[PDB]
RNA sequence: UGCUGACU
DNA sequence: GCCAGAGACAGCGAGTCAGCAA
DNA sequence: CTGTCCTCTGGC
């Protein structure tokens, strides 16, 4: 369930080894990964 | 704290530890102590007249 | 939009109204913290379109 | 960042303003009687140039 | 970016005083009786709200 | 107008607005009036001038077997960016937000249509498909044109974008305007390594620099030989030919020897020498052999034929024309004209030979016009399109040179054969930046062409499209006179904004009203209203005596003699006309009129320039109160006040618009810069340059290298009202900080300055850098099998919660030294590589762009990672002031420690007060003032240069208002000891200045080498900082260090870490090479004499070893005597 | 190696 | 044989950091 | 861009 939002459509695509990199409802070439809740720690200072 | 607009979401866990204002200023308790030496004033002559 | 070490730094420089005499120093390394020493607070927001 | 005294800033001509410079470490026991005897930076209050003064205050 | 937490001279907090701030310039009050009516009297603390650039605004306005 | 609307004074109350953060209905129109040209020259380039261009392209006629082929190009078009083919989907148009985060080229595809004939009866017309050309962003052949604010922040653009730049490879270039000497104008010059051009020639000649629509430029020297005789070069294809004159008069004109005497001799009509000489250049050389005009075409036909590589089946009078169309006076149609253009450069060598006129100087703005993006992109885009032709035919000729009659059917295969060309060299011109052409376009330089704009700041990236580079070739020059800044350059270049180093005086910058010409117009009607004027037509019956007459030109061609006294009344109505905008005289024609005396001052005349790449600049023409605009060379002649009260009646012709207009857009920026010394304002030019700040809203879409933000900037409580009119708050550079100019720690002398502790731990000045890397990953691999998938075999011991299945960091994951970083997976074998993490430097993972391959057919082969690496000031970054005033953080003092103020505050800064004395930068210590007044009050005080007098001072103005609010007048707080907790016995100046935080950081420039990589030929450490790389110790070093007389420290550092072997040598052949060792008791025995008790090992350099191979390499022998 | 920026 | 004509010809501060294209 | 070479060339 690795989740990629579109360029400009902001479609949930799902890609996997062998296939092509476009979009969804579109035909868009660029697609930024999503956050997911993983635990990351910080420092206040 | 922050700004948001649909879809954004914050969440997270905060811990607060005890600490003086030596080591970093987060821990300091006043916005400023400071102090003064009272002035004096003295008229060596009677001032009059505008 | 604002990141995570800002985010961070922002959240350290609030003053928090628990008195620091009823409470006591975390020993170098205590990262867990026990109820003598440390208070948690939870920011959990998210916007939605009313 | 290296600090260096403001006596042995004419010296060098360093200015503190943004001023890269290079220390090098001996590694023979012989070149570091040398900087110790030779090189080092009491020896050096001179300029070699008309035997004026080179450290100082600022 | 967004309103500094603390004045950064003396750490008083002038983090919630933004929106009282740019709803007494609203109400017809100039930024001296305005920076007054909030309670800060040391310039140092008026400069944190005089000259603060709200560019959260503007970034807050591309997409998700 | 255009200059309306500036505001009088800066205000705070528009941050602070209730629409604050609503995207505006239209854009600035002061930033878009400042790349405005590049685009307008581009659009130019790319529809109007692409027509002329190819209509010149002589048809390319050629052998084929025993026919002859003509290929004409009737038409060639540029189209908007597209997906390509078709095969994509649901969106034709491609924006530039894109090739941004993928990294690939914003190109418009060209397309001509070619028409080849066969003796003219049989003909088709097929339309080939040139190539690939780059577009401008906003340039009419453009997707983001016309679009508003609004729907530019949709796609994902600044809103408040000019962009005047290519996209190469997702790097924006941004072509600058370089100098050149002019344009159809003849420039007397005096330059003594001339007279080596030949036997008998001098130091004195006119050069032209001609230019045909934007298309064609060619330089013609014409060079006094003396004898009296006047020669002519031309360069055809980078040679330089030499023809005498006459050979080219006789030829251009079909008139007789003495008609052509009576032209030459027309203001000079009663010297003798002149008279003689002329005769001299008809008979000497053209009397000898060819007197009519066909035989002399004849002649010159024979001589010129085999390097202007002319069609064999040309007769020469044909190969001639060839010669004068296409290398002596490109500008003018005519060859009547060339003649009477010829002849005037000619009277002028004769002036300046007879010392009755003065040498243009080559480096006065008087005589220099600017190359726009548009002039190098169709002078590129013509010279391909020509060599296009003459590659297709050379294939054609090539092949088979067989029976045309059935290969018509093959025709377009022969077209599109050599079609496959135009792409590629047109990328190198613009990724690269030097020039490969056949012809150097009439140039000069062929490097430097483009450079990378960087958004490190917005006035960094505002610099980029107001620069104008003297040269590229003169930063390797012996004597310095292109570097002087001479008064001629008044309101065209900025004095202040130059770089401070190797390009200083050579890399201008523009003022802030000055422009460059970019529009076209008819200029036809203008020959024909000079004569209703009182102009005389060069044909004849001036009416006085060819010396009491000035010679007329407009653009190259010479209308002709204006009489001595209508000459000024002329000028003085053509000046009125453009004023008014009457006629249809341009608004920006320059009428010049260099009077004429007895003395050797410039040639006179009354010129008339209309072209399209002079520089002008607004100027409030008195006398009519309508704003006229003066040009580089028509504000020689001519009086400008700056400040009223300095008009006069007679004195005084015009007026300036604004007194700050000659500063640059930058220069402007800097405040109260008329109370800081001049090298001050230079510094402060180029440091807010560097300057850590907002660069950009656009962040998840850049995909840049490097990108420095500023946490929380601030706008300036004292700055220019011109801050305001370009409004420089959407995108902030520094904070305010509470300076305090005492001397109070030992740690702020020499330059060196203090940061309150608290105030940098309650976000003072902190900062971020956003790498992005494209890992591109058809590397590691050539065309075989895709080994290349980001992706995790499962359960991978090495990537066991580091990656997340798809071989790619976590979004917000934190990276560190040997942390997995990536994972491809060979789908064949069926293979993983994680490839670790090897900065040694903590940040965190934001986004990852997924790219295709413009076909959306891409493999998961290519991505763009952004890493977060937070820069907080540490100790050693640089801070600034807006006056020149850098220097390091030397220590971070504590809170407690910092002297404090009777009204309990602490400064932030504390800056040494010695910086002062021996740099005179006043303007620091009225901007504290100007600062802690507004402040205090709430106002917003402006820092105009020139604003305030000796009479209204600064510091009465802001001591005024200080004490009018309770502080005191010269602006001194007394403040307390932190330390000791007394009162200090001297009272300090306190006040509120604008830091900027500079983008030179320690942790960018510290280096610690132990032991490492080496250079493999020498042995020797590497040499670089990414590389772990050695510092190099230098000769300077190694003769400083003999002076103090330790030979061992020498050793040490030249020959035990540098470099040291045991290269061992024969001892009684002396020789080093000569040792070999056996086939495996392993003894090296030495070949020349077959002894091994000879062989001794030697402590000898490693260089010294390559040096002896290097010699034997030359036969030489190093003999070397061991003992 | 090259070339374009930049630092003292 | 006496000394102009040249016409080659060689020299042109030290160190440092990047990016990008070939 | 300068000053010596310094190797012709050329004329005398
Ligand atoms: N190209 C260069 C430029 C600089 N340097 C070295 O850097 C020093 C300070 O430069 P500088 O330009 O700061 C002169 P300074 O007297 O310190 O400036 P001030 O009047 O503002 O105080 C110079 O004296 C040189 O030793 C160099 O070797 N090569
Ligand atoms: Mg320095
Ligand atoms: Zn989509
Ligand atoms: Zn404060
Ligand atoms: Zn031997």
């Amino acid at each position: 369930p690795m989740i990629y939002i579109c360029g400009e459509c902001h479609t949930e695509n799902e890609i996997k080894s062998r296939d092509p990199i476009r979009c969804r409802e579109c035909g868009y070439r660029i697609m930024y990964k999503k956050r997911t809740k993983r635990l990351v720690v910080f420092d206040a200072r | 704290i922050a700004q948001l607009r649909p879809g954004q979401e914050i969440d997270l866990l905060m811990h607060c530890v005890k600490g003086i204002g030596k080591d970093h200023a987060k821990f300091s308790p006043v916005a400023t102590a400071s102090y003064r030496l009272l002035p004096d004033i003295t008229l060596l002559e009677p001032v009059e007249g505008e | 939009i604002v990141q995570d070490e800002i985010l961070a730094h922002r959240l350290g420089l609030i003053p928090i109204h628990a008195d620091p005499r009823l409470f006591e120093y975390r020993n170098q390394g205590d990262e867990e913290g026990t109820e003598i020493d440390t208070l948690q607070f939870r920011l959990q927001v998210r916007c939605t379109r009313n | 960042v290296l600090r260096l005294h403001y006596a042995n800033c004419k010296a060098y001509n360093a200015d503190f303003d943004g001023d890269e410079m290079n220390a090098h470490f001996p590694q023979s026991e012989l070149g570091r009687a040398e900087a110790y005897v030779l090189a080092c930076t009491d020896q050096q209050y001179l300029v070699p140039k008309d035997g004026q003064p080179l450290a100082g205050l600022i | 970016m967004i309103i500094p937490v603390r004045c950064f001279t003396c750490g008083k907090i002038v983090g919630n005083k933004w929106e009282a701030y740019l709803g007494l310039l609203q109400a017809e009050y100039t930024e001296g009786d305005a920076l007054d009516a909030l309670g800060l009297k040391r310039y140092c603390c008026r400069r944190m709200l005089l000259a603060h650039v709200d560019l959260i605004e503007k970034l807050l306005n591309y997409a998700p | 107008s255009r200059w309306r609307n500036l505001p009088s004074g800066p205000s705070l109350k528009h941050l602070t607005d209730p629409s604050y953060g609503i995207p505006r209905e239209q854009q600035k129109a002061a930033l878009q009036e400042l790349t405005r040209a590049h685009v307008e020259s581009f659009n130019y380039a790319v529809h109007e001038g692409l027509g002329l261009a190819v209509q010149a392209i002589p048809p390319f006629e050629f052998a084929f077997k025993d026919e002859r082929i003509s290929f004409t190009i009737l038409d060639a078009v540029i189209s908007p960016p597209t997906v390509p083919k078709g095969t994509i989907c649901k969106e034709a148009n491609v924006y530039p937000a894109e090739c941004r985060g993928r990294r690939s080229t914003y190109r418009g595809k060209l397309t001509a249509d070619i028409n080849w004939a066969v003796n003219g009866i049989s003909k088709g017309i097929i339309k080939q498909f040139l190539g690939y050309v780059p577009i401008m962003v906003k340039s009419k052949l453009c997707n983001l044109r016309n679009l508003p604010p609004q729907a530019l922040i949709e796609h994902h653009e600044e809103a408040e974008e000019m962009g005047g730049y290519f996209i190469i490879n997702g790097i924006e270039k941004v072509i600058r305007m370089l100098i050149m000497p002019r344009r159809n104008f003849p420039i007397a010059m005096i330059r003594p390594k001339w007279k080596t051009r030949g036997p008998g020639y001098t130091q004195y000649g006119v050069s032209m620099h001609c230019v045909r629509e934007e298309h064609s430029a060619v330089n013609m020297n014409l060079h006094y030989l003396e004898n009296g005789t006047v020669m002519l070069n031309f360069i055809y294809r980078k040679e330089l030919f030499f023809l005498p004159l006459g050979f080219a008069l006789k030829a251009l004109v079909s008139f007789s020897d003495y008609q052509i005497f009576q032209e030459l001799i027309k203001g000079k009509e009663d010297d003798s020498f002149l008279r003689n000489s002329v005769s001299q250049m008809l008979r000497i050389v053209m009397e000898e052999g060819c007197s009519t005009q066909k035989q002399v075409l004849n002649y010159l036909g024979e001589c010129f034929r085999v390097k202007l590589n002319v069609p064999d089946w040309y007769p020469n009078e044909q190969a001639a024309e060839f010669l004068f169309n296409q290398c002596i006076c490109i500008h003018l149609k005519s060859n009547t004209e060339k003649f009477y253009m010829l002849c005037l450069m000619t009277r002028k060598l004769f002036a300046l030979a007879k010392g009755e006129c003065m040498e243009d100087n080559p480096d006065s703005l008087v005589n220099q016009e600017v190359l726009t993006p548009g002039q190098l992109f169709l002078m590129f885009l013509k010279e391909k399109l020509e060599g296009w032709l003459v590659s297709i035919k050379i294939a054609f000729d090539k092949k088979a040179q067989k029976t045309s009659v059935s290969m018509n059917t093959d025709n377009l295969m022969r077209i599109f054969t050599m079609g496959i060309d135009l792409t590629k060299p047109f990328e190198y011109l613009f990724a690269t930046g030097n020039l490969r052409s056949k012809t150097g376009l009439g140039l000069l330089q062929d490097s430097g062409l483009c450079v990378v704009a960087d958004k490190l700041n917005f006035i960094r990236y505002l610099s980029h499209f107001r620069c104008v580079h003297r040269g590229a070739d003169f930063a390797k020059m012996r004597t310095t006179t292109v570097r002087r800044l001479l008064p001629e350059s008044w309101g065209f270049l900025c004095p202040v904004h130059t770089p401070d180093g190797e390009p200083c005086g050579l890399m201008n910058h523009l003022t802030a009203v000055c422009e460059v010409v970019t529009q076209f117009v008819y200029t036809a009607s203008i020959p024909a209203l000079l004569c209703n004027l009182g102009v005389t037509p060069i044909d004849g019956a001036p009416h006085r005596s060819y010396s009491e007459c000035y010679p007329v030109l407009l653009d190259g061609v010479m209308v002709g003699w204006v009489d001595k006294d209508l000459a000024p009344g002329i000028a003085d109505s053509l000046r009125h006309f453009k004023v008014l905008r009457e006629k249809r005289i341009p608004p920006w024609m320059e009428v010049v009129l260099i009077p004429m005396t007895g003395k050797p001052s410039l040639y006179p005349g009354l010129f008339l320039f209309t072209t399209p790449c002079r520089l002008v600049r607004p100027v409030q023409n008195l006398a009519l109160g309508k704003e006229e605009l003066i040009g580089t060379m028509e504000q020689i002649f001519m009086n400008v006040a700056i400040f009223e009260d300095e008009v006069f009646a007679g004195v005084t012709t015009h007026q300036e618009l604004f007194p700050h207009s000659l500063l640059s857009v930058i220069a402007n920026f800097i405040p109260f810069s008329d109370h800081n010394q001049s090298p001050r304002n230079m510094y402060q030019c180029q440091m807010g340059k560097q300057t850590m700040g907002f660069p950009l809203l656009t962040y998840q879409d850049r995909s840049d290298n490097k990108l420095y933000r500023l946490q929380t900037p601030q706008s300036p409580l004292v700055r220019p009202s011109m801050y305001d009119y370009y409004d420089m708050d959407n995108y902030p550079i520094g904070t305010n900080a509470i300076v305090a100019v005492i001397s109070y720690t030992g740690y702020d002398m020499e330059d060196a300055m203090i940061v309150n502790k608290a105030s940098w731990e309650r976000g003072f000045a902190h900062g971020s850098v956003y790498k992005s890397e494209f890992i591109d990953l058809s590397e590691k691999i050539k065309q075989g099998d895709s080994s290349l998938v980001f992706g995790i075999k499962p359960g991978d011991p090495r990537v066991l919660q580091k990656l997340d299945d798809d071989g790619l960091p976590f979004i917000g994951a934190k990276l560190q030294y040997g942390d997995p970083y990536y994972s491809y997976l060979n789908l064949n074998t069926g293979e993983s590589f994680v490839m670790y993490y090897k900065s040694k430097e903590n940040c965190v993972v934001d986004n990852i762009k997924v790219c295709s391959n413009d076909t959306g057919s891409g493999k998961f082969k290519c991505v763009c990672i952004t890493m977060r690496v937070p820069r907080n000031p540490t100790i050693g970054d640089k801070f600034a002031s807006r006056h020149g005033q850098k220097g390091i953080l030397s220590r971070l003092w504590p809170a407690e420690d910092m002297p404090f103020t009777e009204s309990g505050m602490v400064p932030d800064i504390l800056f040494n007060p010695h910086g002062f004395p021996s740099r005179m930068t006043i303007g620091m210590l009225i901007e504290s003032m100007a600062g802690k007044s507004a402040a205090l009050h709430g106002l917003c005080h402006d820092a105009t240069p020139f604003i305030f007098s000796e009479e209204n001072s600064a510091l009465e103005y802001f001591g005024e208002m200080l004490k009018a609010a309770g502080y005191n007048f010269y602006g001194t707080e007394r403040l307390y000891s932190g330390i000791s907790g007394l009162e200090l016995e001297a009272d300090i100046f306190i006040g509120v200045v604008y830091y900027q935080r500079l983008r030179h950081m320690v942790s960018d420039k510290f280096q610690v080498r132990t032991t490492g990589a080496r250079d493999r030929v020498t042995n020797q450490p590497i040499g670089g900082r990414n590389v772990q790389g050695g510092i190099r110790f230098g000769e300077m070093e190694r003769d400083a260090l003999l002076a103090h007389g330790t030979s061992f420290l020498l050793h040490d550092r030249l020959f035990n870490c540098s470099d040291r072997s045991v290269a061992h040598v024969c001892v009684k052949c002396g020789s080093l090479l000569s040792p070999l060792l056996e086939k495996p008791n392993r003894k090296y025995n030495c070949t020349l004499c077959s002894r091994s008790d000879t062989i001794d090992t030697v402590s000898v350099p490693y260089v010294f070893r390559y040096f002896v191979a290097e010699l034997a390499a030359m036969n030489i022998k190093v003999k070397l005597d061991v003992v």
